């Protein structure tokens, strides 16, 4: 008669001593019926481990309604218990999580939001695979759409890259009237896609004229620049001494680094003349663009300061002047026509260098199709200069970063066919996969790594392109199979796919930096020591990172001794000048002096901060790259 | 106490408070003071150094064990603290528990080297050094004439009020019987910086925790 009582006793003893599968059977056959200590005993821990092992055995065995009813019963029971410490992470692996969160989130906001979204977002990007993080983003868009604290939903816009989220947060943030602060980090948080989609839907309505008035340009820098000049007061002894030990036509290049990247004071900017005349061609580009780097504000002043260098008697003064016009702004787009108009030399005239500075500057200013149709004769020209396809692939890539799961269109297919057209100047095969992987950015479920793994299987040039697509195609998730695959392929004889493919470590595990320090420095492949050396410089630089810079700082090759002050300056932007004095003790070549001054003045998942150095990983070449080394936009 | 803390505060914390009397009055005491007290160990001395930690960079160095724990390193760590103190000119250097004199022949040459480096024969006023010990009689007079030229203060017997308040706070949640008095405890102990009565309250609270 009362056989559910015998089933309750049987599951009570089998659950009492030990079992793995026989425990939940009397409950799924029992249909349980009929704040206390007994209820916490048989419900809390016995139903927590019981329903947990039932959801695990049924979740891993088959893939019904009984597990849904029991799972919702445990959900409500643990909502009565009000201790969501282990219950949430236990009920994660059994959408069910959608109705779980929208069913649980009624009164408590900061507990489930801060705690659950904190440890479950960090553990969701660390351990949980990707297809569940989309449910985290949509259901978090729901429960955070019904709740306050919009900037966390703006983080959901950083991870979602959706066009409706910015509209709902602009009408909900428009109703709830800081302002300039959320506009500044609003533009900082948004990528290349949703600000042009934002500028087209807000080109339609704009709802106050203040959405393109405020959030299109001039207002991520209108609060900063005057306040940065007001609240800060820099001394002149750095320009005097550190601005006086420059010589040998290379520390003067480091002085164009100074001029460009120290702009409160504008004394070194207007310290007489002949400073650009005594410099070299690539230093004429660096100094012509330096006055563009000193003018990240004052749009009206940029035209009247760079106008002297426009259409001058020298080719590099006007080409670097148009590069300056591209660096000074990113939403004016009024300097295009005088440089973008002609574009026609077809062999080697000025408009090719003006194509460097103007296509690269416009790439910094920018799915734009007209500029790409103008870029068709650019890649079709195939100039012997490397930076043509360099700033072309990087420009169209920065135009294509953050797209809807990427694309395999005839643009990158065209640059792949024309890439494999001629196998000369392998630097093309080194920087073209940069822009290729830039177009691969933004993917969530793209098969472009297998499409490329089928289409570019060839000599290690386009196989190096293939492993570059492998680098940009693994931004980061729970895919430890690529970590053991990383360890397996790490011992390849080819000494460049180790550099890039192993260099992806700083991008893959960029968040969980606890596992980033490894034994890569203890090997004999000094290039791997360079890999860890570059991978260190992405944090505040704790005593462990500087401890790695203690051993990495002392080396004999000019490539590593030159490469250590770069990441040493990126990792630290009063322990700054002490490693510099250590460099003065190591040296006292020219590259290490120019680069150590570059650190002296460099001291004082956004693609804009990830692209310029990953493209900068090919500095070990001629000074031709140094014309692009000074115009890096990743430096805040 | 503010009296003996304002002079060391303006002494070593000088270039961050009221910058119209260091160069306008023409004082320049770039030598600091030397602290000493029979309890020492940094209880009231650290209570005098806590005011520098308000708005400034602080450096805490207690004891001379890190110099006498190597074969032949010597004053190299002191030179590292002096070069990081040179690069940290707007900071406060606090040296406590100077009991190196109280093998042994190297202590006199690393202490004389500490005197030569602390004087700054080829350096101007850039950083201030604070000296602290338990007994002033064990220290040789070599560290007195070149070292102390500005001001020295004597510290009286320990204060049973502060130690009794610390023991009362640490024994507030604890369970003590009626036969456990405080005067014999605060009287039997001597030369403790407060972390030692905190240590006997940690091993006494854990020892009482062993019985649940």
């Amino acid at each position: 008669l009362y056989r559910p009582a015998l089933e309750e006793l049987r599951r009570q003893i089998r659950s009492s001593t030990t079992s793995m599968t026989s425990v939940p059977k009397p409950l799924k056959f029992l249909r349980p019926h009929y704040n206390k200590r007994f209820a916490a005993d048989i419900i809390s821990v016995l139903a927590m481990t019981m329903s947990g092992e039932r959801e695990c055995l049924k979740y891993r065995l088959v893939g019904a309604g009984e597990v849904a009813k029991e799972w919702q019963e445990l959900d409500d029971a643990e909502k009565v218990q009000r201790e969501p410490l282990l219950t949430l992470v236990k009920e994660i692996v059994p959408l069910l999580m959608e109705i779980e969160q929208v069913d649980m989130l009624e009164k408590d906001i900061d507990e489930n939001a801060y705690a659950k979204v904190c440890l479950y977002l960090t553990s969701c990007v660390n351990y949980v695979p990707e297809p569940e993080n989309s449910a985290l983003l949509r259901c978090a868009l729901g429960v955070f759409r019904k709740f306050s604290r919009f900037p966390e939903a703006l983080r959901l816009a950083l991870m979602l890259n959706d066009m409706e989220l910015v509209e709902d947060i602009f009408t909900s943030c428009k109703d709830v009237v800081m302002l300039g602060r959320h506009g500044v980090f609003l533009e900082l948080s948004e990528d290349v896609e949703e600000y042009e989609d934002l500028t087209e839907i807000m080109s339609n309505v704009q709802l106050n004229s203040n959405f393109l008035a405020l959030a299109r340009e001039l207002d991520i820098m209108e609060p900063k620049v005057p306040d940065d000049i007001y609240k800060t007061h820099l001394e002149n002894n750095r320009f005097g001494g550190s601005g006086s030990q420059v010589d040998s036509a290379r520390m003067n290049l480091a002085s164009s680094f100074v001029n460009g990247f120290v702009n409160q004071d504008k004394l070194l900017t207007d310290d007489g003349n002949k400073w650009l005349y005594k410099n070299k061609d690539h230093g004429m580009l660096s100094a012509a663009a330096s006055l563009g780097m000193i003018l990240l504000w004052d749009v009206d002043g940029g035209l009247t300061q760079i106008d002297k260098y426009l259409y001058s008697s020298e080719d590099y003064i006007k080409s670097g002047a148009l590069l300056a016009c591209g660096i000074v702004n990113s939403g004016v787009r009024n300097e295009c026509d005088p440089a973008l108009a002609l574009l026609s030399d077809y062999v080697l005239h000025n408009s090719n260098t003006m194509r460097l500075g103007s296509i690269f500057g416009l790439g910094l200013a920018y799915n734009r199709e007209d500029v790409l149709t103008l870029l068709l004769p650019v890649m079709g020209d195939s100039k012997s200069s490397m930076e043509v396809a360099g700033v072309t692939a990087l420009a169209c890539g920065m135009i294509a970063v953050g797209s809807c799961n990427g694309d395999v269109t005839s643009t990158i297919l065209q640059t792949i066919m024309e890439k494999s057209e001629t196998e000369l100047k392998d630097t093309y095969a080194r920087w073209l996969p940069l822009g290729l992987g830039l177009n691969h950015l933004g993917k969530g479920e793209a098969i472009e790594a297998i499409l490329a793994a089928l289409e570019v299987v060839s000599e290690p040039f386009r196989s190096f392109a293939n492993t570059l697509v492998d680098v940009c195609a693994y931004a980061g998730s729970g895919n430890v199979l690529k970590v053991q695959q990383l360890l397996h392929i790490c011992s390849e004889h080819f000494d460049s796919k180790e550099k890039e493919e192993d260099k992806d470590k700083k991008e893959k595990k960029d968040k969980d930096k606890k596992e980033a320090p490894a034994d890569m420095g203890a090997h004999q492949g000094v290039a791997v020591l360079g890999i860890a050396l570059i991978a260190m410089g992405e944090e505040i630089g704790a005593e462990m990172a500087l401890r790695t810079f203690g051993h990495l700082l002392r080396y004999g090759e000019p490539t590593l001794r030159r490469a250590v002050p770069l990441a040493l300056a990126l990792i630290s932007v009063s322990h700054d000048a002490d490693p510099e004095v250590s460099y003065n003790s190591i040296f006292a070549a020219r590259l290490a002096a120019m680069l150590r001054q570059l650190a002296q003045y460099h001291a004082k998942k956004g693609t804009l901060t990830l692209c310029p150095y990953h493209s900068d990983r090919q500095l070990m070449s001629q000074v031709a790259v140094a014309g692009l080394l000074t115009v890096l936009v990743s430096f805040l | 106490l503010d009296n003996q803390i304002q002079e060391i505060k303006e002494s070593v914390e000088l270039p961050l408070t009221h910058p119209e009397y260091y160069e306008e009055m023409g004082i320049k005491p770039p030598k600091g003071v030397i602290l000493y007290g029979p309890p020492g160990t940094g209880k009231t001395l650290l209570a005098k150094a806590v005011a520098n930690q308000t708005s400034a960079t602080f450096l805490r160095v207690v004891g001379s064990e890190l110099i006498q724990k190597y074969l032949g390193d010597g004053p190299k760590l002191v030179r590292e603290l002096f070069r990081v103190a040179e690069e940290h000119a707007p900071s406060i250097v606090f040296i406590d528990e100077i009991d190196a004199i109280g093998g042994e022949r190297e202590i006199q040459r690393t202490m004389l080297e500490l005197l030569n480096q602390l004087d700054g024969f080829d350096s101007r006023g850039d950083v201030k050094v604070i000296m602290a010990t338990n007994r002033i009689e064990t220290l040789d007079p070599a560290l007195i004439r070149p070292g102390r030229i500005d001001r020295k203060i004597e510290f009286p017997l320990p204060d049973e009020k502060t130690k009794k308040r610390i023991f009362q706070i640490h024994t507030s949640r604890m369970t003590l019987a009626d036969d456990v008095t405080l005067d014999d405890l605060i009287m039997a102990k001597d030369d403790l910086s407060g972390a030692d009565i905190k240590a006997i309250c940690t091993e006494a609270g854990l020892m009482a925790l062993r019985e649940r």
